[PDB]
């Protein structure tokens, strides 16, 4: 008879009629064969059901509730509509619900409780709205709850926290207010703590550090205010997430020794006063996130220090003084983003000894001197952003050997003589910035060899020769700037044959000619020429 | 005051739900973990 309810659970749901392998009501009475439902060995009832993943697109209906010996539901990933009927609230034997990846919404029912078997919940990935009803610490055996990317409101079910059971909590996307409770660390067997992007308040509770079973900790973005407390000091937590808030003062010294740190994140905040040496001493953790801060004070070489370290991320900050050359020690760093400080000095021809190095990213910065030849060594170096700094000297030919390059930004610098040919063996590189500069020489042609090219910039610098004729090779190019040089010569119709080409700027030089318009070359006519002389057009 | 990484040959993994949140997981070369 629980057949009869598996008709009704069929009959409102998606176009199945494809997929559900046979459930019916008019031969076949072996409901235990059928597609996704099984049967225990036993009494021959519904045990466990899963029709994970199959794009049933209906509504739940409410004859579930008919479904006794039912234990465990899956009717992930199908597309499925409306709210999830009260009536669930019958099947007290329910002990695994996974309704992940569909589209349910309105208030989770009260009736939930009503399931004293029921230790994993997860409703992630829907529309649900209403709050988390209080009623749901009434639950004994809840061991997982997963609410994550849904639209809940109100606070955090004060009597939740009291749970020794509890492991997953992931409460991430929804707009919970609140704050956290110091009742959070009577969570005795939680390992996963996820209250990200709500639009939560408060502050760090100071009991935070009596939380020794936590090893995942994200709290970022939202609006918890307040210092970071010593007591974070004690957490044996994997993953310590707390970038994205407004947690103001300084950065506890006493994180250095917290090695059971593998991801520490404090960006985006507003942490002030210097980076602490001791964190020289995490020698475990792999990234490492201090960007977006109000941070003063030098880069202590003892970061060097940190070997299993591969992404060092200090941008967006008031850092001063030299690059230290320790980092020359971090033969398995990654990425290096400086960007947006205050730092002087030379580049470390010691920093061309961490060969795994793709992103290097320094833009916004003071620096000053010649850029070292030993880059070279960097294979690896699939991004290169030196722009808006002092750097002087030739732009050393040995940079046309990384091969992998695909983007390798110049600009805003005092970069002299003439272009290397060797630029031309980037086959991988989409955007070429070297505008804004002092670069002597003429127009080298080997630029025709940047198949994937789609930006390439030159303005504002002294070159000097005809416009190049191999430049309608490029199919990628999107964007053509070459503005305020001396280039001479006549335009070439070859500029026709870019098919991406809208974005066009080559005013202000000694260009002659004509404006030559095979294709439709008149919607770059007026102000992409505008500052040449010679060329026929109407303007001065 | 602080905290040490586990000694299963230890190592630290990431568990897919941005990128994804890594927790403290023990394989030797066999593809196991605990």
């Amino acid at each position: 008879n629980e057949g009869k309810a598996l008709m009704a659970i069929k009959a409102s749901f998606s176009n199945v009629a494809n997929m559900l392998l046979d459930w019916d009501d008019v031969h076949n009475h072996d409901f235990c064969s059928w597609r996704g439902v099984f049967c225990d060995n036993v009494s021959l009832n519904v045990v466990s059901l899963n029709l994970s993943n199959l794009n049933l697109g209906g509504e739940i209906s409410s004859a579930l509730g008919d479904l006794m010996n039912l234990q465990s539901i899956d009717l992930q990933g199908n597309k499925l509509g409306g709210q999830i009927p009260d009536e669930i609230g019958n099947c007290v034997s329910l002990a695994y619900v996974d309704f992940s990846t569909n589209l349910l919404f309105g208030d989770i029912p009260f009736s939930i409780s009503k399931l004293k078997q029921l230790e994993f919940l997860n409703l992630k990935n829907n529309q649900l709205t209403g709050p988390i009803p209080a009623t749901l610490t009434q639950i004994p055996n809840l061991k997982t709850l997963d609410l994550a990317r849904n639209q809940l409101t109100g606070e955090i079910p004060r009597l939740l926290y009291w749970n020794e059971v509890l492991q997953y909590l992931g409460l991430r996307g929804n707009m919970l207010t609140g704050t956290l409770s110091p009742d959070m660390c009577q969570l005795t067997g939680l390992w996963y703590f996820d209250v990200r992007g709500n639009n939560l308040t408060g502050t760090i509770p100071e009991s935070i550090g009596n939380c020794t079973s936590f090893e995942i900790l994200d709290v970022s973005y939202n609006q918890i205010t307040g210092v970071i407390p010593y007591n974070i000091g004690f957490l044996q937590v994997a993953t310590l997430s707390l970038q994205g808030n407004k947690l103001t003062g300084r950065i506890p010294e006493v994180i250095g020794l917290m090695q059971a740190l593998a991801v520490l994140d404090l960006s985006d905040n507003e942490l002030t006063g210097p980076i602490p040496p001791i964190l020289g001493n995490l020698s475990f953790t792999g990234k490492l996130y201090l960007h977006g801060n109000k941070l003063t004070g030098q880069i202590p070489p003892e970061l060097g220090n940190m070997s299993r370290l591969s992404y060092l991320q200090l941008n967006d900050n008031e850092l001063v003084g030299k690059i230290p050359p320790e980092l020359g020690k971090l033969e398995q760093l990654f990425e290096l983003n400086l960007a947006n400080n205050n730092l002087v000095g030379l580049i470390p021809s010691n920093i061309s000894s961490c060969a795994a190095l793709n992103q290097f990213n320094v833009h916004g910065n003071f620096l000053s001197g010649a850029v070292p030849l030993e880059f070279r060594n960097l294979g690896s170096l699939t991004y290169l952003n030196l722009s808006s700094n002092s750097f002087k000297g030739k732009i050393p030919a040995e940079l046309g050997h990384i091969i992998n390059l695909d983007t390798l930004d110049l600009s805003g610098n005092n970069f002299s003589g003439s272009i290397p040919l060797t630029l031309g063996d980037l086959e991988h590189l989409l955007i070429l910035n070297l505008s804004r500069n002092h670069l002597n020489g003429t127009l080298p042609a080997e630029f025709g060899n940047l198949r994937s090219i789609q930006i390439i910039d030159v303005s504002f610098n002294f070159l000097a020769g005809v416009i190049p004729t191999e430049l309608g090779q490029l199919q990628n190019i999107n964007s053509l700037i070459l503005n305020n040089n001396k280039i001479h010569g006549k335009i070439p119709d070859q500029l026709t044959n870019c098919f991406s080409l809208a974005n066009l700027n080559i005013s202000f030089n000694n260009l002659s000619g004509i404006i030559p318009p095979m294709k439709n070359f008149t919607r770059f006519s007026p102000a992409s020429f505008f500052g040449n002389p010679f060329l026929c057009g109407n303007w001065v | 005051p602080g905290s040490s990484p586990p000694t299963c040959k230890p190592v630290h993994v990431p568990i897919q739900p941005e990128y994804y949140p890594e927790a403290w997981r023990c394989k030797c070369g066999n593809k196991l973990f605990m």
